[PDB]
């Protein structure tokens, strides 16, 4: 699965594997770190 | 003779361009001589012009629905407007709006300019008291250097 | 928007995608909390309608492809070239000279009785010609037909349709005040042909040239309606020989036939007093067989009877009255 | 009173079919209508594209990506021509097949390339002919080879081009 | 020559509908539909559906049935208790996000070790960071 | 010439399209550097709503950019989502405190912005100060490393 995250979430933050459930019957496969797992990016407008 | 049509098209484009980009206010002039308002002029109606509201009075009248008026009670301050106010039907003034349901109070939108408690994104030059030379307090530029200043040696 | 004819080509959506947006838009009208997973009643219904709809896209793609030159097959081929005003031939009959019957009364020629394929040897005639197949049917479409007159394409078109036995033709023009580099007298033009008769092409030319006899050539033949004469020339006069060298996986025996016959077409199709380009010859070999079979290739050209040392790789041309020709007993294959 | 070409988008396709709801039994229920509308509106897109599949394949409007296919069938290859004039050459060569190179005829073919008053032709005693251009909308050097083809076998031609009279 | 106009109409018509929507919204009467299908009320209609409070406040009793009637105590109050009109400013207590000057003991969540970004470091994070280089 | 007039026309047209439609949480870009707000902004921008508050619901989905929804826990606050439409609805989650939802303003609500004195934050950021600053300005995490870098060498 993929999810978009707000611009402010720091790179080094790591999601705890055993504190989330995707839906009524799905959970994280293992621990996930934001850094090193970017798949797509969108940059627009507001960014001298 | 399509040059004739191209001519009119050329300045019609410019009229349209100024109307769209008419700064805050521009008055494009049509060939009939009538006056066309920029978009941002057309947007004054929602903009609810909060200049310093005209002080409350007794007597006189309110002509603009979206204009505000400043009133003070015997103790508080409030700003009032009469949405039914129109030309050819001005709202006659009164002693106090509290029993003049023609009038209604208004508030302020701008909190915008203040940092929310959650992940605010500051700009400019924030400052804090130089913390004790620690733990959880926010350090200052000098605080860090002073802390490290002894370490280089 | 990315579906259907688009100028760059034709795009066909697969089965899966059509379902995707159909469900998406269908979901938009009732919110996310709407079961559409596998085997659900709603999903089952959607599949039936999309499958019926999908055939429409496939039909459209087939129609477009069926009408393109590359995809023309069988009857569909007949329709496409039929649009040009020409049709495939039928059962053709043999012609002989004094099963068979006389073509007309005789006094102080020969026509076959049978309708088609066919007693055809010297001292006991055109044989075969049962049905005109697609490959040659495509070739025959290369010509052009028009009712015009007095113009260069008109002259070419008429000759190739009326003059019996004509195989090639070209025209050279000198529309100036002073003799050209080819010696043509000023304000005159020359016609050179290969094959065909002499007292017949003149008749055909007379009916199609302007009312100003600007012809010039080696031989003449008078005609009347008032009397005048028409000029023309004949070239023939060349046969070539070819050798090919390559590096890689030998081409058995069948491929050489595929390579050899293919080359004969390109060389033969050359115009009168044309030029052969070594690069073009190489290109044909790379296209008459599947790619990825050679690492190097070279072709050598020489006239028949010449010593083997005469092989050259430079481009070759022909004089005004020469026509390039190639045959079998030629095309020497070899591995470097 | 009616167009002979019946290939047109079906007028008001959507409201049709809805007309076949028997007796307004479902109308005004806002649950069956959306389901039916969603399915029918898909045919709208397919129905629309059925026309361009035929309209756009005509030589008048054919884009360069497929115009080459039309030219290929006729033997007129693109060579270095660009789209706006590649269309012109295709028309010129095709039209040549029913021509005789008469003075009245030549004017007609040049008429399609330079408007009504954009071209004039002078004639000379000894096979001389002249072509004048006033309102060219395309570069002429690449079109020139064809302009020679539809002339008699012995024409002597001059070409001069200018803007306006 | 200028027949690129074959693209101009798809914008000219569109601006025509946009002007039409502008006119109906500004000069409407007590609506407009966007291409998204959502509604835009005209000003003379928007002035009606917005939140209006009852102007006469009632005396307080800490007794409670309307979110739209005010109450007075001693300040105005309402039940969404929440005060409505106090006498204090806001700009005097709430730090602007631009060039603030905090006082006392500001705190932030300590960032992850080794972060090199624009986040704010904590005194107990840098002090931890110092020892690494010390060794 | 004329192509540039047509370019002006088309750019103006797309700008006007976005401005009229907008998205509630959106503002357009004028030819000059200024940005043009959408109608969905200007309406909610000054102040406007639909009066009757509606209850929050975990299984609800919002599609209207100007209505108030009363969340409760009896701590009641009123919420809205400008970027909500019929074409782009939004789901009422368990709680609104977690995106497009925003809370209605009150002189109590304030109560989420950092006070000037000893505020607690929950990923704040500040501009990076210039190296070597000894003032009471606040340093960044990178600035600390950027200065510690000279130390090691």
């Amino acid at each position: 699965v993929v999810m978009t995250i707000d611009s402010s979430v720091p790179y080094n933050m790591i999601y705890s594997a055993a504190t989330y459930t995707i839906d009524t019957d799905y959970e994280l496969s293992s621990d996930v770190q934001v850094a090193g797992n970017i798949v797509a990016q969108l940059i627009k407008g507001t960014d001298v | 003779d399509a040059d004739k049509a191209v001519d009119q098209i050329i300045e019609d484009s410019k009229r349209l361009h100024i109307v769209v980009n008419g700064t805050g206010t521009e008055q494009a002039v049509a060939e009939d001589g009538s006056l066309l308002p920029s978009v941002r002029k057309a947007l004054i109606d929602n903009l609810y012009f909060k200049t310093p509201p005209l002080p409350w009075r007794n007597g006189g009248s309110v002509n603009e629905f979206n204009q505000l008026y400043s009133f003070t009670d015997v103790s508080n301050t409030t700003w009032w407007y009469a949405p039914g106010a129109t030309v050819s039907n001005p709202v006659v003034m009164r002693d106090s709006p509290i029993n003049d349901g023609k009038f209604k109070v208004f508030l302020d939108k701008t909190n915008d300019i203040y940092a929310p408690l959650n992940s605010p994104n500051f700009v400019g030059n924030p400052r804090v008291p130089t913390p004790a030379p620690n733990s959880q307090s926010i350090p200052t530029t000098g605080w860090v250097q002073s802390e490290m200043e002894g370490l280089e040696d | 928007e990315n579906y259907g004819l688009t100028g760059s080509g034709f795009n066909l959506p697969p089965m899966d995608d059509l379902v995707q947006e159909t469900k998406k838009t269908f979901k938009s009208a009732f919110g996310e909390d709407f079961n559409t997973e596998s085997n659900s009643v709603a999903d089952k219904l959607i599949q039936i309608f999309n499958e019926r709809e999908y055939q429409l896209w496939l039909l459209m793609g087939s129609v477009y492809y069926a009408q393109t030159m590359q995809g023309a097959e069988g009857i569909y081929l007949d329709d496409l070239l039929g649009k040009r005003g020409i049709y495939r031939l039928g059962k053709t009959r043999s012609t002989g000279t004094v099963d068979y019957e006389l073509s007309s009364d005789v006094q102080v020629d020969v026509r076959s009785i049978e309708p088609g394929y066919i007693r055809d040897v010297h001292s006991v005639f055109i044989d075969g010609s049962d049905v005109e197949s697609d490959n040659e049917y495509r070739i025959r479409a290369a010509t052009s037909i028009s009712e015009g007159k007095a113009t260069r394409p008109a002259i070419l078109a008429a000759l190739l349709n009326k003059v019996e036995g004509i195989e090639k033709v070209r025209i050279f023009n000198n529309n100036t005040d002073k003799t050209n580099s080819l010696g043509i007298p000023p304000y005159r033009f020359m016609v050179v042909c290969y094959g065909g008769g002499t007292a017949e092409i003149s008749q055909v030319l007379y009916d199609t040239i302007a009312t100003s006899n600007n012809t010039y050539g080696d031989t003449f033949y008078d005609i009347t309606t008032q009397v005048e004469r028409i000029w023309h020339t004949k070239a023939a006069a060349r046969q070539l020989a070819i050798r090919v060298r390559y590096r890689g996986r030998p081409l058995s025996l069948t491929e050489e036939t595929a390579i050899a016959n293919g080359l004969a077409t390109a060389v033969n199709g050359t115009m009168i007093a044309g030029t052969l380009y070594n690069v073009r010859l190489v290109g044909t070999v790379m296209s008459s067989t599947s790619p990825d079979r050679f690492t190097q290739v070279y072709v050598d050209i020489k006239n028949k009877g010449q010593p083997d040392s005469a092989y050259v790789n430079t481009d070759v041309t022909a004089s005004t009255t020469q026509v390039l020709s190639l045959e079998l007993e030629d095309v020497i294959f070899s591995q470097i | 009173l009616k167009d002979v070409n019946h290939i047109h988008p079906l007028p008001d396709f959507v409201r049709g079919g809805f007309d076949y709801v028997p007796s307004d039994i479902f109308s005004g229920k806002e649950n069956f209508e959306q389901t039916l509308r969603i399915l029918l509106e898909r045919l709208e897109f397919i129905d629309q594209k059925m026309v361009e599949l035929a309209e756009l394949r005509t030589t008048l409007n054919a884009e360069d990506a497929i115009l080459d296919e039309i030219g290929r069938q006729l033997g007129i290859y693109r060579n270095g021509l660009n789209d706006p004039e590649y269309r012109a050459v295709i028309m010129i060569l095709t039209g040549n097949n029913s021509k005789s190179g008469t003075r009245a005829d030549i004017i007609a073919t040049l008429k399609q390339l330079f408007g009504e008053d954009g071209v004039t032709t002078y004639k000379g005693y000894n096979y001389r002919l002249d072509i004048n251009i006033f309102n060219t909308c395309m570069e002429v050097t690449d079109i020139l080879p064809e302009i020679i083809d539809m002339l008699p076998l012995v024409t002597h031609l001059r070409v001069v081009e200018n803007q306006g009279y």
